[PDB]
C-alpha cells in the first residue's frame, strides 16, 4: 500500500555536462581492429544533462524530501547513478501510470530482480520502505509501497540483481541505457568504481548489454524508485536519511546520432567519435579514420532551406450576381421555377456560410468547406418560399408531395440545399396567397423537369374538359402565409444550387487566397499556379504586354510578372553549396577552419 | 439520416431536479446552435433555452432563468440541460431543435427557423 | 488483384431510400459495363439493372422500373444504385457484376457473361 | 482423466518458446550447409582461437561477410570459410599438331 508524502513544490531544474559516456555496444557482433560507423539512438557528447539529488534538504527548517519527478521518456533514456548506500531501487515505465494503460516495473531487492508489466494503480509517491534487521544488518528488508493493485499481468522475469550491494567514499557509477524499439525493452549496463568525482568522470567506458525484453507496450513517461531508510510517520530533524541525499542520479536524453566506434584487437570499444559535434569530428567521420593529415577535405553540403511561403494570383473586379438572387425582391412560384445561370464569374461561397443566416446547410457531392477551393463549369440557382415541414423534402432520395409531384432531385446530386425563413418579408397579415402549389398530377416527373400547365386533373372517371366540378380540381392551391403561423407553416426561403463538374473549361471559380509580398528572402512562391523555391529580386527586364513568364537558354524559368502589381520580378534559386574543412594533422592541433564553396557570406 | 432523440424525460416532484439530453445521429452538431422548446397542454410552443454553435452564447426565457442550466458537448455531439426546483408550470411536451441563427449577431435571444426537430419527450411535475 | 466491392447495404423501411455503391480496385471499371443483380431467399439470380461502359445505355427490370436509379462515375471507377419507394419484395443479397458486351447491338438488356463478380451486400426492406 | 491444453501464440511477435529438436552432432572440416540459430549459409567449419564476447553470436570480416560463429552447445568459436571455388583453364597447343 502507498503512503502520501509532501509536495515536490517543483524544484528548479539543474544542469551539468556529460563527457563522452553512454557509449554502448550497438549490436551483438565481434569486430577486431576496425572502424565501424553506426547510426542509432545514443547520448550526445558534451551534452547537457539533468541531475537530481536522491534526498534534498531545501527548506529553511531542514525538510528532507525526495527528488522523484516523473520524467518524459523519448526514444530511450541514459540513466547514470553515482551512489554509495543502495538507495535507488527500481524504475516505472508507461504512458499514464494508472489503471487505464499497461505499465512496467523493474525493482531490485537484496536477492534478485523483479520485472512485471500489468495494470498497476500507481500512487503519487511510490517508494520502497527499507529497514535493517535488529541482529544481522548484512542485508535489508524492503516493503513495496509502489502500486495499489495490479491486474492483467502479461510478463514476469526474475534474475540476478541489476544493482550490486553497496554496504567512506567508495561511491560507484552505474551507467544504464534503456531503449524501446519494435516492442523491445532493451537494457545495456555497466558499473565502474569512481573516486573523488562529484559529476560524471571524464573518459570512456564501454557499456555492455544486459537484457532484452519482449514487453511490447507503449511507454512515454517514467519515474525513479527510491528507498526510505527513515520513517515517514516520524521524520527526524537530521541524519535520519542518508547524508541528505549526497548520492545522485543523472538523466540524459538520447537522439538519433552517428558514431564512429573503434574496435580494437580485443573487440572492446576503446574510443568513439560523434559526427555532428564539430567540423573536426565531421571530417574524421567522412574520412573514416581517427587521424587526418594536413590538407583540405569536403564533408557535407548546405542548402539554405526557405523560411516562409507566398502566393499571389489576380482577382477579377466583378464577382457574381449572387446578391441578385439571395437578396432579391420578388421570387418565383413553386409551379413555375426560376433557374438562373451563373458563369464567367468568381463565386464567393464563404459569404453564404459566414452569413450565419440560413438554417439548413446541406451540400451533397461537395463538402461545404471546400466550395471556394474547387471550381466548376456552370451554376444553376433556385430559391423559393416553401413551407417549413416541406424543407426536408429537398434532398435527393426522398418522398413527399413536393418531392414526388413538383420537382425531382436526382440521386447523383452535386450541389447544395441551404435554407432559412421568409417570415417578415414574405408573410402578410391578410395572408400571402400568390404562391400556388400542386397536389394532384397524372404521373411523377423526371429530374430537372418543369411543368407549368394548368389543366384540371380528372380525379374520377368522367373528363373535366378544362372545367372544374365533381372529381375535378384546379392544379394549384395557394398557401396562407401569415406572420402568426407556426414554425412548420411559416414561409421558408430555401436555395438549391446545382453545379456542373465536367471535362469542360471552367468559367466559375472560387475566391483566391492572395498574400503579401516578400523580397530578397528565400521563399516558396506560387505565381499563377507555378510553384517553386527562390529569392525574388527587382528586375530591369521589360516584358511585352502579352507576355507573362521568362525562360533562360536551358529551359529554366527566371523572370515573372506579378499579376496585382505590374512590376517584373526575377528569381534566383536559393543559394546552396558544399562545405569544406581545412585542418592540419590531428597530432599537431585540434582546431579547424570552414569554407563554404560558391555562396555569399551573408546566408551563413 | 439526420435524427434527433430525447433522453431523460419523466415524472418528478415540484422543487426537484432532473437532466434532459438531446442526442443525434446522421450528422454533427458542433456547427449548429441548439435550442430547447416546450409545449404545455393548451399552450403554444415557447422558447425555453438556446445555446450557440460554440456554446459561448446562451438564452433563457425570463420564466426559466435561475433554475435551468443549458450546456452542450461537441466532442460526443449531444446537448444537455439541468433543471432544479421544478414547478407545476413546467409539465409539458419538450423538444430540441438544432439550426443556424438567421441575423447578424452572436447571441440567440431571438427566434428563427428551427431546422431539425426530434420527437420530443414528456416532463411532468405534480405533487 | 481484380476486386469488385459492394457497400451501402442495410435495413430500411418500405417507402424509404437506400444507396448501394460498387467500387473497383486493381483494374479500370470505365471499360466494363456493370449490372446490379440480386438473389432473394429461395429465388434465382435475376437481372435487376445494367449500365454500359460509357453510361449512355441502361436497362432496368420491370420489377424495379420507375423506382430504381443506375449510374456510374468513370473518373472515380465506381457504379451507383439509388433505391426509392422500397417494398418488402426488395429484401435480398445484391451483387455488382462487370462484363463486356458479348453480342452485337449497343444495349445491354440481354444477359451474358459476367466475368467479374463481387461478394455481395444485404439489403432488407421490412416494416 | 488429467487433461492439459497447450495454446500456442503465433503472431508477429518475438519467439520465446522454441524446439531445440535434434542437436545434430558436429561434423567439421567438410564444407556443409549450416543453419546456426537462423543463419543459413554454405562453407567449411574449422576450430578457431578467437574469443567472442558472451553476448556476441557473430563475427564479421572487414566486409559484410560473416566469418566466425559461436557454438551454442560448447563455445570454442568456429570459423567459416567458403570451400574453394575457382576456374578451370585448358593448356593446349595448336589442334593441327596434337589433341
Ligand atoms: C547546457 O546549459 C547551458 C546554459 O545553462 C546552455 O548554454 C547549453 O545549451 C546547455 N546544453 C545544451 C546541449 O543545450
Ligand atoms: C586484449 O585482451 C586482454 C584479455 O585477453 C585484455 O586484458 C588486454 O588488455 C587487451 N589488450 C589491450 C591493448 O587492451
Ligand atoms: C555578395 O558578394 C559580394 C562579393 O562578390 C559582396 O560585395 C556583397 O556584399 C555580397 N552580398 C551579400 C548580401 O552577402
Amino acid at each position: 500500500q502507498c503512503v502520501n508524502l509532501t509536495t515536490r513544490t517543483q524544484l528548479p531544474p539543474a544542469y551539468t555536462n556529460s563527457f563522452t559516456r553512454g557509449v554502448y555496444y550497438p549490436d551483438k557482433v565481434f569486430r577486431s581492429s576496425v572502424l565501424h560507423s553506426t547510426q542509432d539512438l545514443f547520448l550526445p557528447f558534451f551534452s547537457n544533462v539533468t541531475w537530481f539529488h536522491a534526498i534534498h534538504v531545501s527548506g529553511t527548517n531542514g525538510t528532507k524530501r525526495f527528488d522523484n519527478p516523473v520524467l518524459p521518456f523519448n526514444d530511450g533514456v541514459y540513466f547514470a547513478s553515482t551512489e554509495k548506500s543502495n538507495i535507488i531501487r527500481g524504475w516505472i515505465f508507461g504512458t499514464t501510470l494508472d489503471s487505464k494503460t499497461q505499465s512496467l516495473l523493474i525493482v531490485n531487492n537484496a536477492t534478485n530482480v523483479v520485472i512485471k508489466v500489468c495494470e498497476f494503480q500507481f500512487c503519487n509517491d511510490p517508494f520502497l520502505g527499507v529497514y535493517y534487521h535488529k541482529n544481522n544488518k548484512s542485508w535489508m528488508e524492503s516493503e513495496f509501497r509502489v502500486y495499489s493493485s495490479a491486474n492483467n499481468c502479461t510478463f514476469e522475469y526474475v534474475s540476478q540483481p541489476f544493482l550490486m550491494d553497496l554496504e567512506g567514499n567508495f561511491k560507484n557509477l552505474r551507467e544504464f541505457v534503456f531503449k524501446n524499439i519494435d516492442g523491445y525493452f532493451k537494457i545495456y549496463s555497466k558499473h565502474t568504481p569512481i573516486n573523488l568525482v562529484r559529476d560524471l568522470p571524464q573518459g570512456f567506458s564501454a557499456l555492455e548489454p544486459l537484457v532484452d525484453l519482449p514487453i511490447g507496450i507503449n511507454i512515454t513517461r517514467f519515474q525513479t524508485l527510491l528507498a526510505l531508510h527513515r520513517s515517514y510517520l516520524t521524520p527526524g530533524d537530521s541524519s535520519s536519511g542518508w547524508t541528505a541525499g549526497a548520492a545522485a542520479y543523472y538523466v540524459g536524453y538520447l537522439q538519433p546520432r552517428t558514431f564512429l566506434l573503434k574496435y580494437n584487437e580485443n573487440g572492446t570499444i576503446t574510443d568513439a567519435v560523434d559526427c555532428a559535434l564539430d567540423p573536426l569530428s565531421e571530417t574524421k567521420c567522412t574520412l573514416k579514420s581517427f587521424t587526418v593529415e594536413k590538407g583540405i577535405y569536403q564533408t557535407s553540403n548546405f542548402r539554405v532551406q526557405p523560411t516562409e511561403s507566398i502566393v499571389r494570383f489576380p482577382n477579377i473586379t466583378n464577382l457574381c450576381p449572387f446578391g441578385e438572387v439571395f437578396n432579391a425582391t420578388r421570387f418565383a412560384s413553386v409551379y413555375a421555377w426560376n433557374r438562373k445561370r451563373i458563369s464567367n464569374c468568381v463565386a464567393d461561397y464563404s459569404v453564404l456560410y459566414n452569413s450565419a443566416s440560413f438554417s439548413t446547410f446541406k451540400c451533397y457531392g461537395v463538402s461545404p468547406t471546400k466550395l471556394n477551393d474547387l471550381c466548376f463549369t456552370n451554376v444553376y440557382a433556385d430559391s423559393f418560399v416553401i413551407r417549413g415541414d416541406e424543407v426536408r423534402q429537398i434532398a435527393p432520395g426522398q418522398t413527399g408531395k413536393i418531392a414526388d409531384y413538383n420537382y425531382k432531385l436526382p440521386d447523383d446530386f452535386t450541389g447544395c440545399v441551404i435554407a432559412w425563413n421568409s417570415n417578415n418579408l414574405d408573410s402578410k397579415v391578410g395572408g400571402n396567397y400568390n404562391y400556388l402549389y400542386r397536389l394532384f398530377r397524372k404521373s411523377n416527373l423526371k429530374p430537372f423537369e418543369r411543368d407549368i400547365s394548368t389543366e384540371i386533373y380528372q380525379a374520377g372517371s368522367t373528363p373535366c374538359n378544362g372545367v372544374e366540378g365533381f372529381n375535378c380540381y384546379f392544379p394549384l392551391q395557394s398557401y396562407g402565409f401569415q406572420p402568426t403561423n407556426g414554425v412548420g407553416y411559416q414561409p421558408y426561403r430555401v436555395v438549391v444550387l446545382s453545379f456542373e463538374l465536367l471535362h469542360a473549361p471552367a468559367t466559375v471559380c472560387g475566391p483566391k487566397k492572395s498574400t503579401n509580398l516578400v523580397k530578397n528572402k528565400c521563399v516558396n512562391f506560387n505565381f499563377n499556379g507555378l510553384t517553386g523555391t527562390g529569392v525574388l529580386t527587382e528586375s530591369n527586364k521589360k516584358f511585352l504586354p502579352f507576355q507573362q513568364f521568362g525562360r533562360d537558354i536551358a529551359d529554366t524559368t527566371d523572370a515573372v510578372r506579378d499579376p496585382q502589381t505590374l512590376e517584373i520580378l526575377d528569381i534566383t534559386p536559393c543559394s546552396f553549396g558544399g562545405v569544406s574543412v581545412i585542418t592540419p594533422g590531428t597530432n599537431t592541433s585540434n582546431q579547424v577552419a570552414v569554407l563554404y564553396q560558391g555562396v555569399n557570406c551573408t546566408e551563413v | 439520416q439526420v435524427q434527433l432523440q430525447e433522453s431523460g424525460g419523466g415524472l418528478v416532484q415540484p422543487g426537484g431536479s432532473l437532466r434532459l439530453s438531446c442526442a443525434a445521429s446522421g450528422f454533427t452538431l458542433d456547427y449548429y446552435a441548439i435550442g430547447w422548446f416546450r409545449q404545455a397542454p393548451g399552450k403554444e410552443r415557447e422558447g425555453v433555452s438556446c445555446i450557440s454553435s460554440s456554446g459561448g452564447r446562451t438564452n433563457y426565457a425570463d420564466s426559466v432563468k435561475g433554475r435551468f442550466t443549458i450546456s452542450r458537448d461537441n466532442t460526443k455531439n449531444t446537448v444537455y440541460l439541468q433543471m432544479n426546483s421544478l414547478k407545476p408550470e413546467d409539465t409539458a411536451v419538450y423538444y430540441c431543435a438544432a439550426w443556424e441563427a438567421s441575423r447578424w449577431y452572436c447571441p440567440l435571444q431571438f427566434s428563427a427557423d428551427f431546422s431539425s426537430w426530434g420527437q420530443g419527450t414528456q416532463v411532468t411535475v405534480s405533487s
